[PDB]
């Protein structure tokens, strides 16, 4: 397919994400408004550990495996979530009795094990994790479609579902490991994220990186050495792209968390562990979040002391724009 | 070449998704506290989407505000275009609450209410017209508008603060303010926070990145909360205890920084009563009218180490300023009046403990002692860490702990919300709150203090809302106490025996020697609401007796809405409100110090109106009726005010001058100091910072703190002793054991095993946005009580399984979400879903009462006096209990 001139390149600060769910309402909002997309929440966020949207993905299949494609399994639809439906006109106007129930009966969702998370109290644990396409440097999804109707643009590397050369052959959703093709069942067409080219184009950031009201999010290209995805991803090493052993090599990369509070121990005491435990965040992120999570504790604990530590500048963000692209539109 | 790329032109599908033709300002008109700028983006007259504007201005070397919003935020289009909007005036055909209506015009529902009002005040009373619609920081021309038409009939207002349970009461106690806070951005400013029943995770959205970055940036942060929450997964330090013990905890923090000495002494001599000294004999303040003739019953004194002499402390309420000023709404009387310096230590040294004797007037010599000592005495006896540990199960190590670190850290702060000011009690945790930021000296400092977020209460220019809503004069306007109002006409049962608390007599006798209001007057019936801006049924606290004993009093109740809410659905006419789009106003808070405001993108849609329009309209038509009953003129006597019902248009407008919305909104910014300068056009363009605030100064570049004016430059404290007042010694508290603060356990008349919890949810804000769907498709398709597994299991209880909640109050069946990191011996239901979503039956409401605690009803005790939303009754409910079982008749099966 051959490599991009430049690839545009996201961080998601999992200290600073607060599972608010804005991003994903806004790209909602934005572009997932159309017939048969009720279901695609392009941008979403779950709750970790748990079964994440559509619910496990994380063992559907797709990607690589030593170099060769993998043709994973297609979710069904109610492991995305039947969109619930209401009929508030009855109750409301029009004199009918009996409650404004959802249909279907609630089985599944997006968010349905919201803040559930693993562990009994008090050492139940959660965080959020934000989640669209990667946008891949090796994109599974596109060697996959037998009509070459996905494209990795050569301007910024955000890949496309080209909606004309698209016949509806869901080999992209087999093969995709994060599910992030949504096949749309009235278009006959998988949809996807599209890295808010049309805003990236204009020098403004996607809207789930200029909408994050958690201040969680960076946006730049790479090759900038004065971005903070630069920062992060190549000077201080300290974001990870997500399921790195799916081998399609994402451009979206994690902070891992660093905050939080210690295992409470039986006599009520702490101990040295977080109640995150290190296992769950190698599941995600692999056998370098230790070295990372060390060096961030580090550089708060210099914090701590009232000295100076630039890669925790870099997280603060005092100014967005440092963080990203302009967000103003 | 045009130098496109292969597939540029086919992608003009997706550039054509995100464009417009027309970009306005926008905001969202709900209590959220957020007062988020948006854009609201429009394209052949539809508005397509919005998007925060992240245009405030930033402070050096902290995080800039933006962007804001939120997930309720950017679908708050939704409402102009979904199936909950009310496009035409409504009148009832069927039983209120039924959902069967006639449409009617305007001219016809503006009748029907005007021909009712004017009778009601023609045949009873005007004070059985009342007009609720709360938080005028949200919306303050709309706020005005009914206001300013209840202002000039002689209709009675309704309190807020304190019917939610916000009004920081112990605040009040201690500080004579209604209440104030710093900004959120002066968090970054701490090196050590206590949230201490707080989720800003899920209630301060746009606020919350402050913590995260504060924490980054070298504070350490502490969470206090009986479940692990959202914001709990964040913190350096998780305390859980049990509900509504943190007294206990405080209290015994409290034991540990004066038994290790590691308070601020020069600052508690100072800014504080705890000096002040105290007789033995009657456990009173001594008072100069019990030494001199003539002296007086409000001056005190301190025993002053230098001299080995008694000295009167100045400031107090007996003290007056030689240049008096005008009354302050926020201020139990203006001490600002008083010149800099006024209550500066200078030489002297107050003695924090010790036993001296003095003379009275009647020659006897009577032990004092200064409060401090009594506090000390009492702290070591009862409130050592072991002891609250028991009562607590926190550990004695952890409280020990955590006292020593917030003392230590400078500066420190601590963060409260409704988990810890919803409880019968509050009034006393939150002094307890305030006695441990005295001890540490923290007050009226970037990153310290006791600082309170709850709803969106404050506006700083409040003087030019006063203006726009109260033109003759508050003291010219009727207000009721809404939550007195509520428990007396819902006759409500609090399942408070009299043998334990009177609250009976309390409250009776609160009335009849004038220190709290009862509305209407005479015993009369409230005859006519008008609810607005507020779903005051959905969310009432004691609604089962509301709907079974109040509602039916009401001949006539109007809701004016956006949409129809559980009040509206319950109403007799419904009037098509503008969307927050379609219409003109402010829009502010005490978060952050800027003003925000919405502009119509396009015309109120349908036949709706906004607020300000609707007042005006009905302001004709009664006009109209009053001739037509030939009742155009009445003599009110309790304000010599003859009202003149045929003039009420020109009354509501000044004459034409106020007719326009946007004139409306220029004459709030005009007529404040903190706004004048400042016009809509500017507004339109950009947020603009306040220029002035209410008990610091605010600085340029520099996060607002409250109270600097008295910590900073030394004026008296509001108080009856002038000073931050730890001793309230007056019969009823003394009554209640709350002379000092201390621990009071929380209220038991419930007799059933499970505590009841609403905290408030991230998916709405209030009732609004409950039904939306998107946020529902975000959930599990309708409200959640949450139970932990421990309590679930043995009753046979599924994730998701239908339950049942219930006392003698009333009961609710609701989803269940059984959830590892809720305390076992708790239930939390997301507050007031509205009533007809997906409940088999009742809401969180049914099984609350009304419950009034006698502290709050003092109204002759210095700067405890009634003022609306400055004193009053708070609306608790956290003491709630309720028995939970499975609910049988349906019994779902997962896959
Ligand atoms: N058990 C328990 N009980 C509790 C609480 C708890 O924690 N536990 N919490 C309290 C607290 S603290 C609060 S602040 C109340 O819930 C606030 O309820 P409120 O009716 O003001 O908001 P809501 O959003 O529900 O209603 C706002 C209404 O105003 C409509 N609206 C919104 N904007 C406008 C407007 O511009 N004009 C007009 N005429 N109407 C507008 C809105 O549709 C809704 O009906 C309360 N009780
Ligand atoms: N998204 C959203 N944000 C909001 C609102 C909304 O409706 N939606 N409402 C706004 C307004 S008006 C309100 S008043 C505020 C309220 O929001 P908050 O001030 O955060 O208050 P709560 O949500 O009631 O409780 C906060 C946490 O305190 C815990 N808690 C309960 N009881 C206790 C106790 O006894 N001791 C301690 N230490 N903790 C306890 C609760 O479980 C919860 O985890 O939110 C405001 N922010
Ligand atoms: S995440 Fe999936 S859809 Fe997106 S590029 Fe990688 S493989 Fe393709
Ligand atoms: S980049 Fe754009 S399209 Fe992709 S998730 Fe974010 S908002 Fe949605
Ligand atoms: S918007 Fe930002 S903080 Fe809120 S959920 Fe998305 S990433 Fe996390
Ligand atoms: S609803 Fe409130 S918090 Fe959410 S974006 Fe609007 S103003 Fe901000
Ligand atoms: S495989 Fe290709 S044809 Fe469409 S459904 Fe996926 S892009
Ligand atoms: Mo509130
Ligand atoms: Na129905």
């Amino acid at each position: 397919m051959k490599a991009p001139r430049r690839q545009l390149t996201y961080v998601t600060d999992l200290n600073k994400c607060i599972g608010c769910q804005t991003c994903t309402v806004a790209c909602k909002k934005l572009w997932t408004t159309g017939p048969g997309q009720d279901f695609m929440y392009w941008r979403n966020v779950e709750t970790a550990p748990g079964l994440g949207y559509p619910r496990n993905w994380q063992t559907k299949g797709g990607g690589y495996k030593n170099g060769e494609l993998q043709k994973g399994k297609i979710p069904p639809m109610i492991d995305y979530g039947i969109p619930f439906e209401f009929d508030y006109a009855g109750r409301l106007f029009e004199g009918k009795p009996g409650r404004v129930r959802p249909s279907p009966t609630p089985r599944s969702a997006p968010n349905w094990d919201e803040d559930q998370g693993a562990g009994e109290y008090p050492n139940n644990s959660f965080f959020y994790l934000p989640r669209m396409c990667n946008h891949c440097t090796k994109p599974a999804c596109l060697e996959a479609c037998p009509n070459e109707a996905i494209y990795k643009r050569e301007q910024d590397g955000i890949v496309v579902i080209h909606q004309d050369k698209c016949k509806g052959a869901q080999a992209c959703v087999q093969s995709c490991p994060y599910a992030k093709p949504y096949f749309n069942p009235l278009t006959n067409k998988a949809n996807k994220c599209i890295g808010c080219f049309p805003r990236i184009e204009q020098g403004v950031a996607p809207a789930c990186v200029a909408q994050c009201v958690g201040r969680a999010m960076h946006v730049g290209f790479v090759d900038d050495v004065n971005s903070s995805v630069y920062k992060l991803i190549k000077q201080y090493k300290v974001a990870l792209p997500l399921h790195p052993e799916f081998g399609t090599e994402p451009n979206v990369f994690y902070v891992p968390p660093v905050l939080g509070p210690r295992i409470e121990m039986a006599n009520g005491e702490p101990s040295t562990d977080p109640k995150i435990p290190l296992a769950q965040l190698e599941g995600l992120f692999g056998k370098q979040v230790r070295d990372v999570l060390a060096i961030l504790q580090s550089e708060r604990e210099k914090k701590m002391k009232g000295l100076a530590s630039d890669l925790m500048d870099v997280l603060i963000g005092r100014r967005s724009t440092d963080m990203m692209i302009s967000p103003l539109t | 070449i045009s130098g496109a790329f292969e597939y540029s032109g086919w992608e003009n599908f997706h550039r054509t998704q995100w464009s417009w033709d027309k970009k306005t300002r926008g905001a969202h008109l709900v209590n959220c506290t957020g007062a988020c700028p948006h854009f609201v983006y429009s394209k052949d007259g539809v508005v397509m989407r919005e998007e925060q504007s992240k245009d405030i201005a930033p402070m050096p070397n902290i995080p800039e505000y933006n962007p804001r919003g939120c997930n309720k935020g950017e679908c708050g289009h939704d409402y102009m275009y979904g199936p909950h909007r009310i496009k035409y005036p409504l009148i009832r055909v069927g039983e209120r609450g039924e959902g069967k209506w006639r449409r009617a015009t305007w001219e016809e529902a503006l009748d029907m209410i005007a021909d009712k009002c004017v009778d009601t005040i023609k045949n009873h009373a005007p004070d059985c017209i009342s007009v609720y619609s709360p938080v005028p920081a949200v919306s303050p021309v709309s706020f005005s508008a009914g206001h300013r038409f209840a202002h000039y009939i002689g209709a009675h207002a309704h309190t807020f603060y304190d019917w939610y349970g916000d009004h920081p009461t112990g605040q009040t106690q201690t500080c004579g303010v209604q209440g104030d806070t710093c900004e959120t951005a002066d968090w970054f400013n701490s090196k050590y926070i206590i949230l201490w029943g707080s989720n800003p995770t899920q209630t301060r959205i746009p606020d919350a990145h402050f913590l995260s970055e504060a924490q980054l940036n070298g504070a350490k942060i502490v969470s206090i909360s009986p479940d692990y929450n959202s914001s709990t997964i964040k913190v350096d330090k998780w305390i859980h205890p049990q509900p509504g013990t943190d007294g206990a905890l405080a209290m015994a923090m409290a034991h540990v920084i004066i038994k290790e000495k590691l308070y601020d002494a020069h600052s508690l001599k100072e800014q504080t009563d705890l000096s002040y000294l105290v007789r033995s004999d009657t456990k009173r303040f001594l008072r100069e009218a019990d030494v001199v003739a003539g002296g007086s019953k409000d001056k005190f004194y301190f025993w002053n180490a230098k001299t080995g002499k008694p000295v009167i402390p100045k400031g107090s309420w007996g003290d007056q300023p030689e240049k008096k000023g005008s009354p302050v709404g926020f201020l139990g009387r203006n001490t600002f009046a008083f010149p800099k310096g006024y209550i500066d230590l200078g030489d002297l040294d107050p003695a924090l403990e010790g036993k001296f004797n003095m003379q009275l007037l009647d020659g006897k010599t009577v032990e004092v002692r200064p409060v401090f000592e009594i506090l000390k005495s009492r702290l070591m006896a009862d409130n050592t860490p072991e002891k609250a540990a028991k009562i607590t199960g926190v550990t004695a190590k952890a409280i020990t702990e955590l006292a020593r670190e917030f003392a230590t850290a400078k500066p420190s702060m601590i963060i409260c919300g409704g988990g810890t000011q919803h409880w019968y009690y509050s009034d006393v945790l939150l002094r307890a709150m305030h006695l441990l930021t005295a001890l540490t000296g923290t007050e009226g400092t970037n990153g310290g203090g006791m600082n309170h977020y709850i709803g969106q209460w404050k506006p700083a220019f409040v003087a030019g809302l006063v203006a726009l809503a109260f033109p003759e004069g508050v003291n010219k306007q009727r207000f009721c106490q809404t939550t007195i109002w509520t428990y007396i006409h819902a006759e409500v049962n609090d399942e408070i025996i009299s043998s334990d608390i009177d609250t009976e007599k309390y409250l009776r006798d609160s009335i009849t020697t004038g220190q709290m209001p009862n509305m209407p007057e005479q015993g009369r019936d409230p005859k006519v609401f008008f609810v607005y801006r507020g779903n005051w049924l959905n969310q009432a606290k004691g609604q089962k007796y509301v709907l079974e004993n109040l509602w039916p009093k009401l001949e006539l109740i109007v809701d004016i809405n956006i949409r129809m809410d559980s009040t509206a659905l319950y109403s007799d006419v419904v009037l098509p409100s503008a969307h927050w789009y379609e219409k003109l106003d402010l829009n502010v808070t005490s978060e952050h110090s800027y003003i925000n405001m919405t502009e119509p993108a396009i015309k109120p849609m349908w036949e709706s109106k906004t607020d300000w329009q609707i007042f005006l309209a009905l302001a004709k038509r009664v006009e109209m009726a009053a001739k037509r009953k030939k009742y155009e003129k009445f003599n009110d006597e309790k304000f010599k005010w003859v009202r003149d019902l045929s003039n009420l248009w020109n009354q509501m407008t000044m004459d034409g001058k106020l007719a326009e919305d946007e004139a409306a909104a220029q004459y709030i910014l005009d007529n404040a100091p903190q706004s004048k300068g400042i016009t809509i056009q500017m507004l339109r363009e950009k947020p603009q910072r306040f220029k002035s605030n209410w008990t610091s100064p605010l600085k340029e570049g520099v996060p607002y703190t409250p109270f600097q004016y008295f910590v900073v430059d030394k004026k008296p404290w509001p108080t009856l002793t002038g000073r931050q007042q730890f001793y309230l010694d007056h019969d009823t508290f003394f009554d209640m054991g709350v002379e000092l603060p201390t621990y009071k356990a929380p209220i038991d008349a419930d007799k059933y095993p499970f505590r009841f919890n609403s905290p408030h949810s991230r998916h709405s804000v209030h009732s609004t946005f409950k039904d939306n769907v998107l946020m529902l498709r975000l959930q599990r398709g309708g409200p959640s009580i949450e139970m932990s597994p421990l309590d679930a299991k043995p009753l046979g209880i599924k994730d998701n399984d239908w339950v049942e909640a219930w006392n003698n109050h009333g009961k609710v069946i609701c989803r269940v979400k059984i959830r590892n990191g809720e305390q076992r011996g708790r239930v939390s239901m997301w507050h007031c879903p509205e009533l007809y979503m997906d409940l088999l039956t009742g809401g969180s409401q049914s099984v609350c009462p009304v419950r009034i605690n006698p502290t709050n009803l003092v109204g002759n005790y210095g700067h405890l006096f009634f003022r609306p939303n400055y004193y009053g009754p708070a609306g608790s409910q956290r003491d709630v209990r309720v028995n939970v079982k499975r609910y049988i008749g349906a019994t779902p099966i997962s896959f």
